[PDB]
């Protein structure tokens, strides 16, 4: 009869999920009256989103999403393509790809998708996005490789007008070659056109946050822009063509190591650094603990020296099985815990702004893939060997 | 004085030199006062039914030493009009509630100080974008009502500040959220009737404990009269504010009550006597200052008009609150003022 | 510093060209940057060696 | 649109039980 893509969607689908969040976040206190003919310039808000993601473990429940549906959720849930409810919790995420790994609790038969090799792809291929537009369902739209940017990012046609980026991008074969995302941060919604990360980088994301609780992705520390913001001309920048320092974050190996705001960097291990961009794409190329030395701009300034693990990956109240934001410590050193809060529940545990946690409750905790795995064998009696550089106590 | 007009465009350059004095037992007001004030008003007719305009307005202190110069901007605004529907423009700006109160802002040096400026939508401020729609689409002659949006104006920039910054942040006195307002006015024959509404966010650098008058947003509520004819200029006011009404330096009025009258004649030979009484009642006022009188002067006057572009004026504030802690606390002057001026304008 | 003007025209004073300042300026914050502790980099000048 | 505050409030009352003083 006709040609038609029905019969690979239908070995397809039962691996796409829907995916429902519910959670909190900061928002100021609105301010009254309220004069729209007047354009001006804390509390938990609780806030509801929804997406789709990809079964990539059949039994582990591996569900393969976007960061922008489940940042900040207190609840996840997940409904299979033929109506199975079941409950999610995080296991992983990571900002920069904008690509997040969760966990069906208690899968019972799955289907999990066929990965395909990202690297074979070519521009005229074809492809087919899935994902849930207008949160009205599981909607499926057709199309082509437009461009393999060679981060590879992968751009294709098959998109939605005014709709949010939805998720998984199949080749003819029903094999999975791209996430789609959005590049249109704190946002969801396209460009005019759609971009994916590119399945084998995916996969090798998402192995990450399984075998170590995070990406390895070291952060030179420092933030700031180009030499066109206002600082840069407000503080007369001399040379322009580099990444302007607009600060260099605290606790940092920039800051430890030595460097100051101001100072725009020039080169990265001999090459030329023209743009923040280009800089925070190449320290994106680089796993804790690497050595990268640069040069600066001040007079002439410059230095060598190691970064450690990003602060914006990072996990939360998914290590301890139970309720409460650590993180990697360079190499299989432990588990670091970082910024704690207000509401105190983990402070109020005797874990202050740096403590370590080697002791798995008793063993050993080089990550938090491996803590996380002992806060689940035994949710029986726990003592957090902790030490934060000196004191080694054990709280429960 | 309308310096050019040409193939539908047309510029009106003016301004005004006050050699103003003012006599005052307070200090801090008594002395030289001369200032001047120049602008202008643009229109270009863009069709027959369509024209855009702009206007700018500018005042400089002319009672410095030369190593200073204290000026600033009181109006900067663009817009279009479209004949029988209505007008946008957006920028430096009144506010709508100035459509009612400006009516008994007519004395000759003292006066429309229940209010201020960068004070919410009562006075001038930034970030307005303002309709408005005259006679009713041309089909009830003398009816006017206006909607106003105005943008937030928060915390400084490049001062440390991690949250409520905008580009032309400023101190909390002078500060806003996003606000909305409306203004309905009709004049038939001499007389005017007209209320008006505003209701701004406030934000949380206002919100403090260092300021009286907490709240989470700045309401005011304002009704107008008005009669303009035979040489006879009368208007009263009353305005119902909400944590919009400042009290000196020390934040805002939880709530505040404020009227104004004048009665004002024209002689034939150019003299414009004029009498006035201003005040505003603050309540729950908190730190124990319970209610109070932010405000309240007896002000009488006289101008004396030579043309349209000379004149000379005496005005004397006769102050009736009394100096006291709160007044003290808040700097309000309690004193008396005279100011005489001579002006010339084109 | 006034021979070299005379016998070159100015002064021999070479710079890295780059422009900015401390790790405190709003653009330090603005664009949050880790580890703090050197010269932020504002801008790198054109045609510099930065 | 906390801190204990001292008022003073004044009335009549009428006796009732002379015994027992219940006004």
């Amino acid at each position: 009869q006709m040609p038609s893509l029905a019969p690979m969607l239908e070995k397809v689908m039962p691996s796409v999920v829907s995916i429902n969040v519910e959670g909190s976040t900061t928002v100021n206190t609105p301010r009254m009256p309220r004069n729209f003919q007047q354009f001006f310039g804390g509390q938990q808000q609780k806030f509801m989103a929804l997406g789709s993601g990809v079964i990539i473990d059949a039994d582990k429940g591996y569900v393969v999403t976007n960061n922008h549906v489940v940042d900040n959720a207190t609840v996840i849930k997940v409904q299979l393509s033929d109506g199975r409810k079941f409950d999610a919790k995080m296991v992983g995420k990571d900002p920069r790809s904008d690509i997040a790994l969760i966990q069906i609790q208690n899968p019972k038969n799955l289907t999990a998708i066929k990965m395909a090799d990202s690297d074979a792809l070519r521009v005229g291929d074809y492809t087919v996005a899935i994902g849930n537009p207008f949160g009205l369902g599981e909607t499926v739209t057709s199309g082509i490789v437009s461009a393999l940017g060679r981060e590879n990012f992968i751009q294709t046609d098959a998109a939605i007008n005014r709709g949010n980026s939805g998720g998984a991008l199949v080749n003819l074969n029903g094999e999975l070659i791209g996430i789609n995302t959005a590049i249109l941060a704190p946002d969801g919604g396209n460009i005019g056109i759609g971009f994916a990360i590119p399945s084998n980088m995916v996969k090798n994301l998402t192995s990450q946050m399984v075998e170590y609780g995070q990406v390895k992705r070291g952060e030179l520390g420092i933030m700031g822009t180009e030499l066109n913001s206002e600082l840069a001309k407000a503080m007369k920048v001399d040379a322009q063509r580099g990444a302007f320092v607009s600060q260099v974050l605290p606790n940092s190996s920039a800051a430890k190591a030595g460097i100051k705001a101001g100072d725009v960097i020039t080169s990265l291990n001999g090459k030329p650094i023209s743009s923040f961009a280009a800089l925070r794409a190449q320290v994106g190329t680089m796993p804790v603990g690497s050595k990268l030395t640069l040069g600066l701009l001040r007079d002439g300034k410059q230095v060598n020296v190691n970064l450690e693990l990003q602060q914006s990956s990072q996990n939360q109240v998914d290590s301890s099985s139970i309720f409460n934001e650590m993180s990697n410590k360079g190499k299989d050193q432990g588990v670091v815990v970082n910024n704690v809060k207000t509401g105190t529940p983990a402070a109020q545990i005797g874990l202050k702004k740096g403590d370590v946690i080697i002791g798995a409750n008793q063993q050993a905790v080089k990550n938090i893939a491996e803590l996380r795995k002992v806060l689940d064998s035994k949710p029986s009696v726990l003592a957090l060997n902790i030490q934060r550089g000196d004191s080694t106590i054990y709280l429960l | 004085a309308e310096v050019y007009n040409k193939d539908g465009n047309k510029l009106d350059l003016y301004g005004k030199v006050d050699g103003l004095h003012y006599f005052s037992d307070n200090k801090d007001v008594d002395g030289d006062q001369t200032y001047m004030r120049l602008g202008f008003k643009g229109e270009t007719q863009v069709t027959d039914q369509l024209t855009g305009y702009g206007q700018w307005e500018y005042q400089i202190q002319g009672n410095s030493a030369e190593n200073e110069n204290n000026s600033w901007t009181r109006v900067a605004f663009a817009g279009l009009k479209f004949q029988d529907v209505g007008s946008f423009d957006y920028g430096r700006n009144y506010g709508v509630v100035y459509d009612v109160t400006s009516w008994t802002d007519v004395l000759p040096e003292f006066g429309g100080d229940t209010y201020g400026s960068d004070n919410f939508m009562q006075q001038r401020g930034n970030g307005f974008a303002t309709y408005r729609n005259t006679d009713f689409f041309g089909l009830v002659d003398g009816l006017n009502f206006a909607v106003q949006y105005q943008g937030k104006n928060g915390n400084p920039s490049g001062e440390g500040f991690t949250s409520g910054v905008t580009n032309n942040g400023r101190d909390a006195l002078r500060q806003n959220g996003d606000g909305v307002g409306g203004s309905i006015t009709y004049d038939y024959e001499g007389f005017g009737i007209g209320g008006a509404i505003s209701s701004s966010k406030r934000t949380d650098a206002q919100n403090t404990a260092a300021y009286i008058g907490n709240g989470d947003r700045a309401e005011t509520y304002t009704g107008g009269l008005k009669y303009d004819a035979n040489n006879i200029y009368l208007a009263a006011q009353y305005t119902q504010t909400y944590n919009a009404t400042r009290v000196g330096s020390l934040g805002w009025a939880n709530k505040a009550q404020n009227f104004e009258a004048v009665a004002q004649y024209q002689f034939d030979f150019g003299l414009r006597p004029s009498l006035a009484y201003l005040q505003s009642k603050g309540k729950n006022l908190g730190r124990g200052y319970d209610d109070e009188d932010i405000l309240k002067y007896v002000d009488v006057g006289a101008t004396y008009y030579f043309n349209k572009n000379m004149s000379t004026y005496v005005d004397y504030k006769i102050n009736l609150l009394d100096d006291n802690q709160f007044t003290r606390d808040a700097g309000i002057n309690t004193d008396n003022i005279v100011a005489l001026g001579l002006v010339y304008q084109f």
